[PDB]
């Protein structure tokens, strides 16, 4: 089983530095080039840097030369990316990637990807969200709606589940929007039959990991 | 650098039909080192094709790549609702600068479905916090295009609402949309009627969901 797992991302002030890690398993690590590829929020993909199997050949994109340093340890099955003098343009999900195998050079195309770690470059301070209930009222064809408003948080991301994951049908968790104040906001809604409001309780499980925030809010009819 | 231009920008087709995607390069790509990715929202890219025509392992035969030099083609036959994604092309025959296309977004077409509309007054908890948000929900509709307008005491609003849309549903290929109106707590208590007016191809006339600030 081939697995890549990035780590180390987070909030960093402009001009600061951050070190990213990527552990690998499921293949002979020492026979493969390793690569870092990033994707800014809402945009496409951009290759960052790569390193050959024994660190003899190191390549960078022009946008990171003199600022980012790639390295690897074949005994730890790990490739690293040391970032310095970070800019707003560096805000992206950073992916660890590996080629399909048998490729002719260090930088080609990538078959395996990690989950990616989010790097946010901004001087704005960390803030956990407020979780407000969206109460169901009193009915389109017998359908009611409820939800939770996750307002004013920074940075991304937050996750939302319902009834600790047991409730999934009819759930619509919307992508966050950036308000003018610089803080994010999102809603997660569920549609249910009206009579189920009397025979089932609805709790939204909001998680904002960047601030160690865990909020469970019971949503009830007004 | 070698510039890759993908066309069309967006593609909308029915299940079972064939999608043809183009990737044009500003320079000749050496030895046909051209790849194709599929990326669903929230996930890492999925390698479909590399070396122009070689399918990645586990990729079905409905994904086929072709072309050479400056013209490359990805063909997705027998389209599934699973295929809602953006598709990128990526060349790697140049000198280290490897480039990506800007993507072709593929939507799965289905029959027109009108939305069910709901409106949420700001919670008493949020009004306790000094801010007021009014949310309007559109659920299980198609196509994506929809007009949502806020009226406060019959006065049309502008510039004070933000929308967010979900990805196309895996099963029924529908969308859901939210519109959030922001206003001060003072002005929220200064008006009575808050209405959300929705226009959509599945509605003969616009639908209005509303409440008065004294409901329960
Ligand atoms: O050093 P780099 O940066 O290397 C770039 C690529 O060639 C590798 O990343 C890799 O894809 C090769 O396949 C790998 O090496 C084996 C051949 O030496 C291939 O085996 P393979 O033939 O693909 O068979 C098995 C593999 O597919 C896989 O299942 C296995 O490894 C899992 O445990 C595969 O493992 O650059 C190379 C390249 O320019 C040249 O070889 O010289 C440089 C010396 O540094
Ligand atoms: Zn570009």
């Amino acid at each position: 089983e081939v697995q890549l797992v990035e780590s180390g991302g987070g909030l960093v002030t402009p001009g600061g530095s951050l070190r990213l890690s990527c552990a690998a398993s499921g293949f002979t690590f020492n026979t493969y080039s390793m690569n870092w590829v990033r994707q800014a929020p809402g945009k496409g993909l951009e290759w960052v840097s790569s390193i050959s199997r024994s660190s003899d050949y190191i390549y960078y994109a022009d946008s990171v030369k003199g600022r980012f340093t790639i390295s690897r340890d074949n005994a730890k099955n790990s490739v690293y990316l040391q970032m310095t003098s970070l800019r707003d343009e560096d805000t992206a999900v950073y992916y660890c990637a590996r080629d399909p195998g048998g490729m002719p050079t260090t930088v080609t195309t990538w078959l395996y990807w990690g989950q990616g770690t989010l790097v946010t470059v901004s001087s704005a301070s960390t803030k956990g969200p407020s979780v407000f209930p969206l109460a169901p009222s009193s009915t389109s064809g017998g359908t009611a709606a409820l939800g939770c408003l996750v307002k004013d948080y920074f940075p991304e991301p937050v996750t939302v589940s319902w009834n600790s994951g047991a409730l999934t049908s009819g759930v619509h968790t919307f992508p966050a929007v950036l308000q003018s104040s610089g803080l994010y906001s999102l809603s997660s809604v569920v549609t249910v039959p009206s009579s189920s409001l009397g025979t089932q309780t609805y709790i939204c499980n909001v998680n904002h990991k960047p601030s160690n925030t865990k909020v469970d809010k019971r949503v009830e009819p007004k | 650098e070698i510039v890759l231009t993908q066309s069309p920008g967006t593609l909308s087709l029915s299940p079972g039909e064939r999608a043809t995607l183009s990737c044009r390069a500003s320079q000749s790509v050496t030895s046909n080192y051209l790849a194709w990715y599929q990326q669903k929202p929230g996930q890492a890219p999925r390698l479909l094709i590399y070396d122009t025509s070689r399918r990645a392992t586990g990729i079905p035969d409905r994904f086929s790549g072709s072309g050479s030099a400056t013209d490359f083609t990805l063909t997705i036959s027998r389209l599934e609702p699973d295929d809602f994604a953006i598709y990128y092309c990526q060349q790697y025959g140049s000198s280290p600068p490897v480039t990506f296309g800007h993507g072709t977004k593929v939507e799965i077409k289905r029959t027109v479905a009108a939305p069910s509309v709901f409106i949420f007054p700001p919670s008493d908890e949020q009004l306790k916090s000094g801010t007021a948000s009014v949310v309007c929900l559109l659920n299980n509709f198609y196509p994506r295009e929809a007009k949502v307008q806020w009226k406060v005491d019959n006065a049309l609003q502008s510039g004070n609402s933000q929308e967010s849309v979900t990805e196309q549903d895996s099963k029924d290929s529908t969308y859901s949309l939210s519109s959030t109106l922001t206003l001060s707590k003072a002005d929220y208590e200064k008006h009575k009627v808050y209405a959300c007016e929705v226009t959509h191809q599945g509605l003969s006339s616009p639908v209005t969901k509303s409440f008065n600030r004294g409901e329960c």
